[PDB]
Order: structure tokens, then sequence, then C-alpha cells
RNA sequence: UACCGUGAGGGAAAGGUGAAAAGAACCUCGAAAGAGGAGUGCAAUAGACCCUGAACCCGUCUGCCUACAAGCGGUAGGAGCGCCAGGUGUGACUGCGUGCCUUUUGCAUAAUGAACCUACGAGUUACUGUUUGUGGCAAGGUUAAUUGUUA
RNA sequence: AUUGACCGAUGGAGUGAGGGCAUGGGUGCUAAGGUCCAUGUCCGAGAGGAGAAGAAUCCGGACCACCGGCUAAGGUCCCG
RNA sequence: AUAGUAUAUCGGUAGGGGAGCAUUCCAGCGACGUAGAAGGGAAAAGGGCGACUUUUUCUGGAGUUUCUGGAAAAGC
């Protein structure tokens, strides 16, 4: 089976064991769990189960791997020209590591 | 002691250093705007001009 | 503290499997020159010279008398006088040297530079 | 009558295609067995197409 | 630190490509055409992919049956130019009808493409027929009734 | 004291001319070319990352599109029919299943139809 | 000093082998210039223009792409192929995109400016005021020239 | 009612070549991408979207990231 | 920025303000180096952000440097 589950305001399609980055989760250690209870479709091998609000019943259960990891770093470039007007900064994107376990 | 001096807080600053480029807000026209007599080198007021 | 010595141990080793001979500070243009190493790169050595004795470039009498060293440096290297149809010219670059700068009058006054370039010639030989 | 830009490396290149040197057309001689060029008389040997030209000394 | 769900991109071993057949036997010139330029481009296939070739090859017969409506068989009026001082021409539809079914679909399907290296090559998948008769039997061209779309 | 900052001076080029590796003739190596063609190309970045959102959206749409429309919809009616049944399914996991899981997306189709 | 000027006068560039010359006997190819060896030496890719040895600029080789294709040359996507377990080289095809500086009401501007690289190159110091951040002493605060002791 | 937008003292400035549009006018020919004033506004010093491509027309004020969603002006045959 | 995490705010030329990095040398407490310093080539990784920093390997063959404070021939 697999379902589509909004997991920190992003919905992916989730199967058991998939190792998937997502936003940053706050206050979280390896080895603790998460629920995710936001289940909009269900799709065990033929039969579709489609969420009007949601599946009602279903959720993703996962084990976080690594608190913190950083996306790869990119220059935010702004310029006028003929003005002066100049900056450059670096930003990286900051995600969380999970592996899911069960597709309860 | 003479490792480890510290002076009071708010006590020394760092000078203005002008005209060494953008990212300092200094640097260009350096302070003095674009043109007429108060952007050229030995520009001075006449006191009671 | 014998690190030099080291690099320079194989450095040595290493050059006693590659036949070569060079010449250094050709008093001539590098562009002409190249013109005719390009016409016996990868060719064989008995073609070549007789390529380089019937040709109408003038450099070509210079690299004719580089690529006899090369072939003896070979056999030097390999206790053996070389066959026929054995070698050829594996690899061979010209490169610019130093130049020599003149000076011609022009009208009015006026001076004007001339070069007086030089090359070096590397040929490499291969069974 | 001036140019506009500098040319790269290329165009310059580019040109400097039909920049040959010339290949002999050369021939080995029946005598010798050394290389001569066509259709003149062999400098080492002196014969010309089977018959002696220049008796060198 | 990467995309975990990602947008998948057919490539030349993954698209379909399929030949069909249709036919102009009394549809409107323009209006038809813009029905087969979206065949040709892919724009009925879930895995369309704009910088690859990904549509069918189309096989227009009875095209010498278009119909053209208004005053536009000899009221519209093209325009091209030789390259030589006063070398404006001008040429109409059927102009080109004369030259064959083939001249006038392929100009006005073209500009319904688009304008480059792409729309170039994919022109090329379009054969038009004049009469019933064509020689594809061995790519096995399938049926669609223009209508349908 | 006499203070030239020679190394830091030439090292500061020399991070940049790693990053112009790549370009045509004199725009890769050649010192004030470069910096003038990478800083316009920061430029464009910037422009590009907000494009791209719009370009996938729009690509989600067609190839949805494509799939309604097997199936006797178009794109306007379907989205009229699931945002008037509440499901809250984004394009980019719609065009997934219209292209890679063509069963599911019939019975999103079959719900709302 | 060289060099320039009739003359008064003007006026450069140019440091570094190695601890020690031990500065390469002798052989091979060459008419000999040049090299390949040998030998000295920690090192000769320290070989006389010799410590290190960058850029612009110039070659050879290897990998990928390129002869139906049209614009500031990148940027965001994206197959295939080649190397070393998901990194790296290349880039078929697609979207978007008229350099930079200065001066201007306003510049892709057919307004100014630069061949390119390396090096050089432009708000500094003194004194006298004034405002302010931080301190000492406080109805008082502070010495200037100079003098004594020591060194 | 109002994110506080006003004033005094005192340290530091720049500016004192403006421009388009709408409205009220003078001048001009009820000409000018003209000129001189007044009231707003925008460009100047402002990117994004529509207008094929346009400094100031229409929509809209860019802290950074996102392969999420809703809309504005304007659109929904194809290029798009 | 205000209140002590909450609310607001964060397009910018002339121009005003705040906070930092690198460079040369000095004082102090200390480190590194022929078992390989500085410099030069290649690669990888970091930084609320950045000016920049760190590590590995080749070359190189003798000097180099952390922190706190101080002074400028202090950045194209
Ligand atoms: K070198
Ligand atoms: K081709
Ligand atoms: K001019
Ligand atoms: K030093
Ligand atoms: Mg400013
Ligand atoms: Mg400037
Ligand atoms: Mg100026
Ligand atoms: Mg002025
Ligand atoms: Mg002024
Ligand atoms: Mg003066
Ligand atoms: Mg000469
Ligand atoms: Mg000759
Ligand atoms: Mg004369
Ligand atoms: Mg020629
Ligand atoms: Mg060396
Ligand atoms: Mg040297
Ligand atoms: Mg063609
Ligand atoms: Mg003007
Ligand atoms: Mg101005
Ligand atoms: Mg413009
Ligand atoms: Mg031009
Ligand atoms: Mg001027
Ligand atoms: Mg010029
Ligand atoms: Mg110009
Ligand atoms: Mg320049
Ligand atoms: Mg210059
Ligand atoms: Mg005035
Ligand atoms: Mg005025
Ligand atoms: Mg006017
Ligand atoms: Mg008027
Ligand atoms: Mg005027
Ligand atoms: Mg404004
Ligand atoms: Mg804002
Ligand atoms: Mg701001
Ligand atoms: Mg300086
Ligand atoms: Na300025
Ligand atoms: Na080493
Ligand atoms: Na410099
Ligand atoms: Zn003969």
């Amino acid at each position: 089976m697999y379902v589509i589950v909004d997991i920190q305001g992003q919905q992916m399609k989730v199967e058991q064991g998939r190792r998937l980055f997502v936003h940053h989760i706050k206050d979280v250690e390896s080895g603790a769990s998460v629920e995710f209870d936001k289940v909009l479709l269900v799709d065990n091998n033929g039969a579709i189960t489609v969420g009007s609000p949601l599946v009602e019943g279903a959720k993703v259960v996962c084990e976080v791997l690594t608190p913190l990891v950083k996306g790869d770093k990119v220059l935010i470039f702004h310029k006028k020209r003929r003005k002066g007007y100049r900056k450059l900064n670096g930003h990286r994107q900051q995600f969380t590591e999970i592996l899911v376990k069960e597709v309860v | 002691n003479l490792s480890s001096l510290k002076p009071a807080e708010g006590a020394v600053k760092s000078r203005k250093r002008i005209g060494r480029g953008p990212g300092s807000g200094l640097g260009g026209t350096s302070t003095r705007g674009h043109k007429g007599a108060k952007s050229r080198s030995g520009y001075s007021k006449k006191i009671g001009f | 503290g014998a690190r030099k010595h080291n690099s320079a141990e194989a450095r040595k080793e290493a050059l006693k499997q590659m036949y070569f001979a060079k010449l250094r500070n050709v008093p001539t243009s590098p562009r002409k020159m190249r013109l005719v190493a390009d016409m016996i790169r990868g060719m064989e050595v008995n073609r070549a010279l007789g390529v380089l004795k019937f040709s109408n470039k003038e450099a070509s009498a210079r690299v004719e008398k580089l690529l006899r060293s090369a072939v003896a440096n070979w056999e030097e290297k390999n206790e053996r006088k070389a066959e026929e149809g054995e070698l050829f010219v594996s690899r061979i670059c010209v490169d610019g040297a130093s130049t020599l700068k003149r000076l011609r009058p022009a009208p009015q006054g006026r001076g004007y530079r001339i070069r007086k370039r030089s090359n070096h010639v590397t040929i490499y030989v291969d069974t | 009558a001036h140019p506009k830009r500098r040319q790269s490396k290329t165009r310059t290149a580019k040109r400097r295609t039909h920049d040959k040197a010339v290949m002999p057309t050369l021939a080995k001689c029946p005598n010798c067995g050394a290389w001569h060029i066509y259709h003149t008389v062999c400098g080492d040997c002196g014969y010309y197409r089977g018959k002696l030209a220049i008796e060198k000394e | 630190d990467t995309l975990s769900f990602k947008t998948i991109s057919a490539n030349k071993a993954t698209v379909t490509k399929e030949w069909v057949i249709v036919d102009a036997e009394g549809q409107t010139l323009g209006r038809m055409c813009a029905k087969v330029a979206k065949l040709l481009r892919g724009k009925y296939k879930p895995n369309f992919t704009p910088h690859v070739d990904c549509g069918d090859n189309v096989i227009v017969i009875n095209a010498d049956k278009i119909v053209l409506s208004g005053n536009k068989w000899d009221g519209r009026i093209y325009l091209r130019h030789t390259g030589y001082p006063g070398g404006q021409r001008q040429f109409t539809p059927r102009d080109f009808m004369n030259k064959g079914p083939e001249y006038l679909f392929r100009k006005v399907v073209k500009g319904m493409l688009p304008k480059n290296r792409l729309g170039a090559k994919i022109i090329g998948n379009l054969y038009v027929y004049a009469g019933t008769e064509h020689k594809h039997e061995a790519q096995q061209p399938r049926q669609l009734d223009i209508n349908s779309l | 004291p006499r203070s030239v900052n020679h190394v830091a001076s030439r090292a500061k080029r020399k991070r940049i001319l790693k990053l112009t590796r790549g370009y045509f003739g004199a725009r890769k190596n050649v010192w004030t070319v470069a910096k003038n063609t990478w800083e316009k190309g920061l430029t464009y970045a910037y422009r590009d990352r907000k494009s791209k959102k719009r370009n996938f959206r729009a690509l989600w749409i067609q190839r949805i599109n494509a799939a309604a429309r097997l199936e006797g919809m178009s794109y306007s009616r379907l989205m009229g029919a699931l945002h008037a049944n509440g499901i809250e399914i984004n394009r980019k996991v719609l065009a997934d299943l219209a292209m890679n899981h063509p069963e599911a997306f019939r019975a999103i189709v079959a719900k709302v139809k």
C-alpha cells in the first residue's frame, strides 16, 4: 500500500520504510516517534479510499532519524544596475529525516 | 594581567572610514553628494559668507 | 630531510621507459614550426624522414635532425638497433620560447617593435 | 578600416583551418631504394627512368 | 536536504507515440488544424513533457475536401519576400491547393506549433493525403474521430 | 607599519573563478569579464527560483487536463467538482497519480462524476 | 651612470644556484646548436636568464558535445554517454533573459569609459574649538614651561 | 478610532537641472513627447502581473526558502 | 523594535545610524615547525548572514601563529 498524507504542510507519498526528508520539526531527538493523522488518500492494491476531509482512521508512525539536516547553500543576490546597491547573502533550508515504520 | 585587559563598555569606538566599497554604505561619492563646490577637494566654508 | 630525494627517485625510474629528444631555443617562429609538426604526427619514422627531407618548409631541416636523435635515444635505452617499419612518432609538440625585441623605424619619427620569436620542440617515438 | 573588436580565440582558430603545409609527392627509387620526388632525378644515385642521368663522382 | 516527492519527465525510452488516422472530409481548415496541432504536441498524453517529442504521428485523409468559409479561398492574401529589392509577392489559399493539400495543411499547422528546434522536428510527424489511399499498413494506424476531440 | 594584503586580495579572485568554470571564451577565466558574467547570473537565479513554482504548476495542470479528458471531463469541470466535494488533494499529487497510477486517478474522478 | 638636449638642464632599468663549484670527466645523435645518458650533490623539474615559480597568453593528450542551425552567452529544468556508489565530467531538447560603469527627467542606447592580466593608485596628520560615549575628582577641577632622584 | 504616525533641545546630512498622467487654468493655434502655475498621484529612489515589445496606462509595494493553496488586472481554439 | 516567548515591522538613490571580517606590526599569557613553516596547485566541509574560516593531499624547503588588548603605509 501507499498513502498521501500532509506531514508539515507538504503532501507526500508514504510507504513502509522510506526515509523521507520533511520540514524541520522542533523539539525532537533521534529515535523519538511522531504521528501523522492527515491521510488524504489510501491505495492498498486496487481499492482507493478518498478522504473528503480526511480518510478518518488512517495514520502513519515514523521514527525520527536526524533532527536537523541542512539543505544545500543558496546565494541570494540583489542588485540595481547604475545605482550602487548590491547585497549577497547565503541561505540553507532546514529539514528533518524520518523513517516510516508502520502505515497503520 | 597584561594578557586580559579590557576597557569599560562603550568607552572605545571604531573610526569612520569612507570610500571603501558599497557594503559599508560610505563608498563612491563618499558622503559628499554629487557635484558643486562642496564636493571638491579643498572646499572650506567661508565663515561669514 | 630525504623527502625531495624520494620524490626524485620515482621521477627518474619512469624516465627510463620514455624515449624522446628535445630542441630548445630554436630561433624561429613557433606558429610556422607547428605547421611542420602537424604533418608528421603519428607517422612511421622511416616515412617521416623522407617527408621532412623533401619538404618545402625551412623549419623541416631542423626537425629532421631532431627525429634522428630521438631514434638514437630509443636504441640507447633499449640496447638494439631499431628495425624498419617498427618505430613511429607517437607525440610531438611545439611551445613558444622567449622573444627578442627589436626596433623598426616608421614615418614621421615613430618607432615600432619587432618580435623575433623562438620555440621548443619535443618528439617522442614508440614501437 | 579598423577592427571594431578583437577576435576571440575561436574565430581566429576557425580561419586557420586552411593553413596546411603541403606534403611532397614522394616515390621510391627502383635503383637506390631511396625516397625521391616523383618525376625528378634521384639525387643519391643520379638515375632517372631506369637510365643514368647525372653521373656523380 | 533533497527532494523526496518529485515529478517525473518522460524521455525517448518512455513515450507512447501512437499512429492515428483522422478525416478532413467536411471540416473547417483552421479548426481542424488547431486540433491536429494538439495531437502532434502530446497535449492528450498524461505523461506530456514539453522538452521531448511525445505526441502522436498523424495521418490526414480526404484533405482535398477541407472547407474554408467566407470569401477566404481567394480573399485571404499571404505575403512573402524574395530578398531582392521590390521582391514582395502575394498568394492565396487556393494557390496552395493547386500544388496539393500537403502544401496548405503544412503551412497552416505550422504557426500553431512552437517556434523552436522541437517544433521543426514534430512537423515531420504529419502526413497529409488527397484521396483515401495511403501506404502505412505496416505501422497499423489507429482510427480516431476528430469530432471526439 | 606598511600593510599590503597580497595573499588575501588574490584569494578573493581565485574563489570566484572556480564558480565561473564552464563559461564560453573569456567569460570563464578573465577576471573583470568573468566577475561581470557571474554577477549577472546570480540575478537570473533569484528570478528563476520564483518562476520554477509557476512552471511546475502549469505542468501539473496540463497533465491533469489530459487524464481527465480520457474520462469525459475537462480540467475546469473536474476541479470544480473536487472543490465542491471538499477534496483537498493538491495538483502535484493528482498529476503524479494521473501519470504513474492511472487507476487511483480514476477513483477520484468516479467519486465526483 | 647609460640615454636625451646646442646649452642651462632632464634622467632610468637592473638583488637571490648551492652548505660547499663539488659549475657536469666520459659516451650517443648531430658539420657543430641542442638534447639523451653518465657523474657531483639532500635536491639538477637547484645546470648558469639557476630559491619559490601565480595570472593573462600558448601547446599536446584523454572524456563528453558539435556540419537544418540565428541575439549580452547565462540561469532554471532535463535524457543519454564516460569515469569513481551516489558522487563527478559533458550537455540532446525546453522556459526565461537587450553587459557593466558614469551622467541623467529619462540610457540596450547609435551618450562617457576600458585590449587583457599581474603589480601601483585617491578623506591623512598636526594644532585650536564644539557635541557626544566612558572615566577621575568634586564647590572645586587642572597644571604649563621647568626642577629633583634613579636609570 | 489610529503600531504610535506630532513637537522642543542638540550632533550629522543631502537637495535647491525634475518628469509623466488626471483635474482647474494662463500662454500657444482649444498645436506640440510645448511652456508657466495650482491640487493629487506615480517615476525619480520601485522589482512582480496584463498590455507583442513602452520610466510614470491597468493590477500590485519584493526579509529568505518551498516541485503547497486562494485570488487581482486580464483571460480560457493553437503558438500560450 | 517594543512588552517581557507575544504584537508590529523588514523595496530603496543622495544621505544619517548600528554591528562585524580580513591585512601589517606591538604588549601579555601561550603554542607549531626538517617526523616539514610561509607561499603555490587540487579537493572537501563550515558560517543567524556575509566580509571569511577550517581540514586533507601534491609542490616547497624555513619560518609561522591562537586569544585579550594596542597602532595603522589597513581592502580596487
Ligand atoms: K610554470
Ligand atoms: K544536426
Ligand atoms: K559623442
Ligand atoms: K612574516
Ligand atoms: Mg546610501
Ligand atoms: Mg561606483
Ligand atoms: Mg561623479
Ligand atoms: Mg546638479
Ligand atoms: Mg551639493
Ligand atoms: Mg586641485
Ligand atoms: Mg629568428
Ligand atoms: Mg627549402
Ligand atoms: Mg627623421
Ligand atoms: Mg588562410
Ligand atoms: Mg620542483
Ligand atoms: Mg626557479
Ligand atoms: Mg528546415
Ligand atoms: Mg539630455
Ligand atoms: Mg537624480
Ligand atoms: Mg530601457
Ligand atoms: Mg551596438
Ligand atoms: Mg562628457
Ligand atoms: Mg573606447
Ligand atoms: Mg558603451
Ligand atoms: Mg575594466
Ligand atoms: Mg585598467
Ligand atoms: Mg540654483
Ligand atoms: Mg530650479
Ligand atoms: Mg514637458
Ligand atoms: Mg497647457
Ligand atoms: Mg522643458
Ligand atoms: Mg514610489
Ligand atoms: Mg515589504
Ligand atoms: Mg531596507
Ligand atoms: Mg592602501
Ligand atoms: Na555613495
Ligand atoms: Na609534504
Ligand atoms: Na590589486
Ligand atoms: Zn635512386
